[PDB]
């Protein structure tokens, strides 16, 4: 019996990434090498696979600071970051690799797939 | 916007 | 230059919903009179104007506990609770008067503006 | 799903 405001979720998301860029309420630091990037546990686990088994941890709920793997690279992951609160995906020719890599890393399989799609229209 | 979803 | 995933923002708040349902990270209790209401601060931020302003206060900020003002509905509070993290507004007869006055409290727009064509419609 | 914005 419900009715639906169609805009809500992406005026929701916009809303967090606002807080994101005023770095408002921002509760984790997530360090890649030598670059750090705050943001909400929340929208992390709600985007990746890989924050969700760790923010869910009962251990690791707790910590403000993650690090990831060595292997990481920093810009696919700021890329990944911007599309978790925003929806848009800044795939180019020169960074398509370290994004599908760090796709698999967080375990987001949507992004997954559309970088092997533009990947095999490549070859 | 409002729709029946 | 981006690409855009179109069903994002809604998979993103179905997962908050998600975890507001099983109790995960939320980080504060509003008070409803005789009512609790578990909740994510930054989702209630995104939605609501008085949640905003509440949790971007320098003392409020902090606190974990929101006691609303006596004349609001808990009903009411709830269906809006509902709507923040699905979209969705369960809106009745029987209910509306109390959705509509608990929206202009919370600084809900949108949903004071459906609340008001509804009224309209039926005198 | 995939699209232009
Ligand atoms: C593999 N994978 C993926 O591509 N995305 C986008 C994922 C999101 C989550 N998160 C959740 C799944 C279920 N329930 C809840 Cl409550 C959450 C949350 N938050 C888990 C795995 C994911
Ligand atoms: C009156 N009113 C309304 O109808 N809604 C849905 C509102 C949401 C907010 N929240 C925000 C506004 C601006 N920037 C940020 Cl970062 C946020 C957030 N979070 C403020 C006022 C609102």
């Amino acid at each position: 019996s419900c009715i639906q405001f169609t805009r809500h979720a992406s005026d929701v998301l916009l809303n967090l990434n606002r807080l994101r860029s005023r770095d408002i309420l921002t509760d984790v630091v997530i360090v890649v090498s030598r670059e750090q990037f705050r943001a909400h546990k929340t929208v992390l686990m709600a985007c990746s696979g890989l924050f969700y088994s760790i923010f869910t941890d009962q251990l690791k709920c707790n910590l403000s600071v993650i690090n990831l793997d060595p292997e990481i690279n920093p810009e696919g992951f700021c890329i990944l970051l911007d599309f978790m609160y925003t929806s848009r995906l800044n795939l180019r020719e020169g960074n398509i690799m370290a994004v599908m890599a760090t796709a698999m890393y967080l375990q987001m399989e949507h992004v997954v797939d559309t970088c092997r799609k533009f990947i095999k229209a490549s070859e | 916007a409002w729709v029946i979803p």
